[PDB]
C-alpha cells in the first residue's frame, strides 16, 4: 500500500538498467554471485565499458545488502569502485554498475603458464604492492575480503586507468564472521585446521600465494578440487611446500579445534627436507632476493607472525629496483587477450 | 560490534549526503504540517521511534541495529511525506533491511511479520484497533522503495561508539555510561541524528549525565578541541525533549494523531 501518486511519479523517475544500458549477449562471468556484463551507455556517447552484475537470486539478500553497503561507502583506486545501483521492481533483481576491468590475474598468469610451450620488469612487483595497498585500505576500515584469489584481481585495460588493479568479489556476507556457514589453495592454514572466524591474517595469507603464483605461474600449494573445514591433501601440500611446523613456529597450534586431527594424520619427519626456500629455488626464484624474504613473510604459518598489509607496503623490496609503477603494464603493449563473451544456455 | 567504516565518518555518506540543514527539513515538512501541527508530528515521530524499538528487542536485535531502522526511518519522512508510503508498513521494513547489513543471524521472513503482528497487538492497541494488516511481499516492495529512496545509504554511524570512549577516557564508566547511554537512547526521539555528527550527541548526552549525577567535568571538556556552542544546541534539544515527554501522553493521544495524518491516495 503506497500513494498512487508517489508510485508512479517514481516510476517515470526511474533508471531501468535496460533502458541505459547495451549488454544483450555481452556476459563475460556467471557464478554464484550472479552473471556479469559487459556494457555500454545506450544514451550518454560514454564509449566507456561498464561491468553491469546482476545479482543472484531476488530481493535483497543478506549477501546483496551487506555488499551495497560497504561498497557504497569504499573509496579506493585498488579497490573496484560501485558506480550505480539498479533496482528492478518486476523481476525483483538488482544490478550493480561497475567500470569494466578487462583483465584479470588468473587470466594473466594463464596466459604466461600456456606459453611454458612478468615480461616488464616491475609488473610483478607492481601487482603486489597495489594488491596490498588496496587489502591495506579495506583492513584499515575493519573491511576483509575473505575470498582473494587471482581471478577477483583485476587489472584495468586501455584506458585512463591503464593496468591499475582494482580488488573485486569481497566475501561481503559470512553468517557470524564464520568459514564454518556456507578450491582450497589460497586458503590458510587455521582455516584448514578449523579457525572459527575470518582475520586479516588469512587474507594475508592469500596474497602470499598470489605473490607467488606471480613468480612462479604456478599455483604454490596446488591440490586436487571438488561443510567440514578440515581437508587432508591441501594441508599435505602446503607441508610439502612449507615444511611442518615445529611447536615454536606455530605455539598457538594446540588451540586449533582440529589439531588432534592433524596429529593423528601427519607425521613431522614425513616433510624433514621440505621448505619455501627449495621450493621457489627449483622454480628459479633467489632465496636471497628481497622478493623472496618478503614471500616468506606473507606465507607464515602462524597467523600471528604474518605480517601485516601495511609492513608490507614498506619492505625495501619495493625501494629496490625496478620500482612499483600506477600502470602495472608500465607503458607496454598489453599482449593479453580481451574477454571472451559467453553464449552458454 | 560491527567495526566497519568505523574511522571513516568524514569521508561516509552519512556525513557527506546525511547531515541535513536545519531550514531545509523544515521545509520539506511543511506539506505533511497541513494536516498535523509541529507538536504532532513530532509526537508521532516519538511514538514510531517507540514501535521501532518494541519490534527490535522482541527481535533480540542489539540497540545499535535498532538505531540503524530508526534512522532510515526519520532519513525516509525526513524526504518524502508520512502519506506516501504507511508507516506502520515503513517501521517494520526498516528494521528488516537493517537487520541485514549485519551478519551474525538472519531474520526470517515469517519471524518478521510475526514479530509486526505480536507487537502491534500486545504493545500499542491504543493506537491501532485492526491486527497488523500487511504481508511480507508488501514488506519486500517497501523495502525496495526503502533502500532506493535512501540512495542506498547503509551504513550509518551512532553515538554509542564515540560515548564509550569518552566515559572510558574519563575513566568513569560505571557512574555515567548507564544514564548517558540511556540519554543517547533518548535522543532518536528527536531529529539529532539528522543534524549533528553521532561524536556530539554523544558529548552532549554525557555532559547531560553529569550534570544529572552532579559530576564536575568542566575540566575534562575544557581539554577537548570541540564546537561547545554546538554542544550546547545539542543540549538544549534534550532538555526540551524531557519537557514534552511529561507532557506528551501517547497512549492517550496516539489514535487521534494518527487519523489527522494524511493517508495515501488509492488508484483511480
Ligand atoms: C563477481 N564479479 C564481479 O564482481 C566483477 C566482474 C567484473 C569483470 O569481469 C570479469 C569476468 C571474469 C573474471 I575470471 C573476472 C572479471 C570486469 N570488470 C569488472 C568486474 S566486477
Amino acid at each position: 500500500k503506497m500513494d498512487y501518486d508517489f508510485k508512479v511519479k517514481l516510476s517515470s523517475e526511474r533508471e531501468r538498467v535496460e533502458d541505459l544500458f547495451e549488454y544483450e549477449g555481452c556476459k563475460v562471468g556467471r557464478g554464484t554471485y550472479g552473471h556479469v556484463y559487459k556494457a555500454k551507455r545506450k544514451d550518454g556517447k560514454d564509449d566507456k565499458d561498464y561491468a553491469l552484475k546482476q545479482i543472484e537470486g531476488t530481493g535483497i539478500s543478506m549477501s546483496a545488502c551487506r555488499e551495497i553497503a560497504l561498497l557504497r561507502e569504499l573509496k579506493h583506486p585498488n579497490v573496484i569502485s560501485l558506480q550505480k545501483v539498479f533496482l528492478s521492481h518486476a523481476d525483483r533483481k538488482v544490478w550493480l554498475l561497475f567500470d569494466y576491468a578487462e583483465h584479470d590475474l588468473w587470466h594473466i598468469i594463464k596466459f604466461h603458464r600456456a606459453s611454458k610451450a612478468q615480461l616488464p620488469r616491475g609488473m610483478v612487483k607492481s601487482l603486489l604492492y597495489q594488491i596490498l595497498d588496496g587489502i591495506h585500505y579495506l583492513h584499515a576500515n575493519w573491511v576483509l575480503h575473505r575470498d582473494l584469489k587471482p581471478a577477483n584481481i583485476l587489472v584495468m585495460g586501455e584506458g585512463p586507468e591503464r593496468g591499475r588493479v582494482k580488488i573485486a568479489d569481497m566475501g561481503f556476507a559470512r553468517l557470524f564472521n564464520s568459514p564454518l556457514k556456507p578450491t582450497f589453495w589460497y586458503r590458510a592454514p587455521e582455516l584448514l585446521l578449523g579457525a572459527r572466524h575470518y582475520t586479516k591474517a588469512i587474507d594475508i595469507w592469500a596474497i602470499g600465494c598470489i605473490f607467488a603464483e606471480l613468480l612462479t605461474s604456478e599455483p604454490i600449494f596446488h591440490c586436487r578440487q571438488e561443510s567440514n573445514p578440515y581437508h587432508h591433501d591441501q594441508l599435505d601440500r602446503i607441508f610439502n611446500v612449507m615444511g611442518f611446523p615445529a611447536d615454536k613456529d606455530w605455539e598457538d597450534i594446540k588451540k586449533m579445534p582440529e589439531h588432534s586431527t592433524l596429529m593423528k594424520d601427519f607425521r613431522r619427519n614425513t616433510y624433514t627436507n621440505c621448505s619455501l626456500i627449495k621450493y621457489m629455488e627449483k622454480h628459479k626464484v633467489k632465496p636471497d632476493s628481497k622478493a623472496f624474504h618478503l614471500l616468506q613473510k606473507l606465507l607464515t604459518m602462524d597467523p600471528i607472525k604474518r605480517i601485516t598489509s601495511e609492513q608490507a607496503m614498506q619492505d625495501p623490496y619495493f625501494l629496490e629496483d625496478p620500482l612499483p609503477t600506477s600502470d602495472v603494464f608500465a607503458g607496454c603493449q598489453i599482449p593479453y587477450p580481451k574477454r571472451e563473451f559467453l553464449t552458454e544456455e | 560490534d560491527d567495526k566497519a567504516m568505523a574511522g571513516n565518518f568524514w569521508q561516509s555518506s552519512h556525513y557527506l549526503q546525511w547531515i541535513l540543514d536545519k531550514q531545509d527539513l523544515l521545509k520539506e515538512r511543511q506539506k505533511d504540517l497541513k494536516f498535523l501541527s509541529e507538536e504532532e508530528y513530532w509526537k508521532l515521530q516519538i511514538f514510531f521511534t517507540n514501535v521501532i524499538q518494541a519490534l527490535g528487542e522482541h527481535l533480540k536485535l542489539r540497540q545499535q541495529v535498532i538505531a540503524t531502522a530508526t534512522v532510515y526511518f526519520k532519513r525516509f519522512y525526513a524526504r518524502y511525506s508520512l502519506k506516501s508510503i504507511d508507516p506502520v508498513l515503513m517501521a517494520p521494513t526498516c528494521v528488516f533491511l537493517a537487520s541485514k547489513v549485519e551478519e551474525f543471524g538472519v531474520v526470517s521472513n515469517t519471524r518478521l511479520i510475526a514479530a509486526a503482528t505480536s507487537v502491534l497487538k500486545t504493545r500499542f492497541s491504543y493506537a491501532f484497533p485492526k491486527e497488523f494488516p500487511y504481508r511480507m511481499n508488501h514488506i519486500l516492495e517497501c523495502e525496495f522503495y526503502l533502500l532506493e529512496l535512501m540512495d542506498c545509504c547503509l551504513i550509518v554511524y551512532h553515538p554509542y561508539r564515540p560515548l564509550l570512549q569518552y566515559v572510558q577516557d574519563m575513566g568513569q564508566e560505571d557512574m555515567l555510561l548507564p544514564l548517558a547511554w540511556r540519554i543517547v537512547n533518548d535522543t532518536y526521539r528527536t531529529d539529532l541524528c539528522l543534524l549533528y555528527p553521532p561524536f556530539m550527541i554523544a558529548l552532549a548526552c554525557l555532559h547531560v549525565a553529569c550534570v544529572v549525577q552532579q559530576k564536575d567535568a568542566r575540566q575534562w571538556f575544557a581539554e577537548l578541541s570541540v564546537d561547545m556552542e554546538k554542544i550546547l544546541e545539542i543540549i538544549r534539544v534534550i532538555l526540551k525533549l524531557y519537557e514534552q515527554w511529561k507532557n506528551f501522553d501517547e497512549r492517550k493521544e496516539m489514535a487521534t494523531i494518527l487519523s489527522k495524518m494524511p493517508k495515501p491516495k488509492p488508484p483511480p
